[PDB]
DNA sequence: CGTAAGATCACGCGCGATATCAGAATCCCGGTGCCGAGGCCGCTCAATTGGTCGTAGACAGCTCTAGCACCGCTTAAACGCACGTACGCGCTGTCC
DNA sequence: GCGCGTACGTGCGTTTAAGCGGTGCTAGAGCTGTCTACGACCAATTGAGCGGCCTCGGCACCGGGATTCTGATATCGCGCGTGATCTTACG
């Protein structure tokens, strides 16, 4: 049959909140880090541990930001997060101007 | 390259963050925010590594970088 | 608290998820490590009320 | 830039607050003044964030849930 | 002399002016008590740190540098009173 | 006696909760392998004590200045009510 | 977008404790002189943590079986609407 929209989303929320493994596949993230670093200094080498630490910090920060975004969206009587939500959360945080 | 952070990966991250419904422009906004965060952290890490006169950016450089940004991380030789 | 959590999760060896549960569940330890992200720590299970089915 | 909180009620409030941590405590007037400056800067910033929250709700009147949201996002408790 | 209910020394017009400097135009009714509570918590924390600093200083008077140090601790550094 | 208005029972139609089937989730258990955890032995490298020196800290005494208190005066600041008006809340149409 | 309930602004009236000054008393802070305890260092001594190398197992994985949970449908129940029968009023 068909699951009504919004139920499988709750199932994934339950699934991913019980687990800790990283949600971004490694190699694209590593290539993105390498590209970003290249603009600061050339012919650079990275320890896999450094790259893993970068991924852990980035994913945790993104999860916290998504939590704040969901809270902001709920405050607007809304269920869907939209860019203004991220913007407001970042603004109140003080990272974005 | 930056697009390598797939739309579904962003959905998984949001799901772990407790989000149920996600907008289309979200994904691009998150790509931008992640770009900015990585830019800052990697800039500090490079600054450290350059000051170390090493061609290899090390994990301790990364840890010091997040410590500067008030985003302390554990599990990599704190 | 980590061993307590590991017993709750029925594990003999403490893994970082146990540490994250112990720190975040405890209000005072969570306040102490307010600006610390624990690798492979994950998040506590928490779903907003309005997101739940009716 | 002049202060909005009136000086004497603030001084009495602070004296009570400090008394509850420890009795028989005296204050330099400059210390009270610095406390008031810090408090006013903090709550003006908080009101700014509250107004930002209220607009985000398609509202114009700030409501208590707005400050709760702002303080949660600030990481305060 | 005992001190009691000085938190109400923060009158409604004072909080209203304060919000005005914060850009707020329309203010809800119950807001005022919540601003009193938030100011209460902030004062509690800052004065806790300042009182501890005085206690190490073995002084019976709070000095301005104590307040400045406590504010620096809270990530709320202040200029204009030393330090 | 004959017709018209009202109450009650029988029958029919509509909205809500709760019995069932059924595919997808989840938990438990038999049986195997492993890379990480745990312990023993060597080895440097670390901790401790005999004994010394200047150094910082503790203590006591003299000086006094802003800290504290009250009284009188003046007045800017605070509180209660008429009201009506834009704001808040609730129902509804549309289509993204 | 429409409709309705209403919280509080301005203004007015009323009242009051917050600032200025004027006096008066004063607490412990700040600045000199005395006096003394201790940690770095050097020699020399002794011993413990780290690493290498063995040995062992709690859980992942595979595979299978058993128990649970939405989506759909249908019956019971209650509520509303209509016709038939009994009752009353009028002609």
């Amino acid at each position: 049959h068909r699951y009504r929209p919004g139920t499988v989303a709750l199932r994934e929320i339950r699934r991913y909140q019980k687990s800790t493994e990283l949600l971004i596949r490694k190699l694209p993230f590593q290539r993105l880090v390498r590209e970003i670093a290249q603009d600061f200094k050339t012919d650079l080498r990275f320890q896999s541990s450094a790259v893993m630490a970068l991924q852990e910090a980035s994913e945790a920060y993104l999860v916290a930001l998504f939590e704040d975004t969901n809270l902001c969206a709920i405050h607007a009587k809304r269920v869907t997060i939209m860019p203004k939500d991220i913007q407001l959360a970042r603004r109140i945080r003080g990272e974005r101007a | 390259n930056i697009q390598g952070i797939t739309k579904p990966a962003i959905r998984r991250l949001a799901r772990r963050g407790g989000v149920k419904r996600i907008s289309g422009l979200i994904y691009e906004e998150t790509r931008g925010v992640l770009k900015v965060f990585l830019e800052n952290v990697i800039r500090d890490a490079v600054t450290y590594t350059e000051h170390a006169k090493r061609k290899t950016v090390t994990a301790m450089d990364v840890v010091y970088a997040l410590k500067r940004q008030g985003r302390t991380l554990y599990g990599f030789g704190g | 608290l980590a061993g307590n959590a590991a017993r709750d999760n029925k594990k003999t060896r403490i893994i970082p998820r146990h540490l994250q549960l112990a720190v975040r569940n405890d209000e005072e330890l969570n306040k102490l490590l307010g600006r610390v992200t624990i690798a492979q720590g994950g998040v506590l299970p928490n779903i907003q009320s309005v997101l739940l089915p009716k």
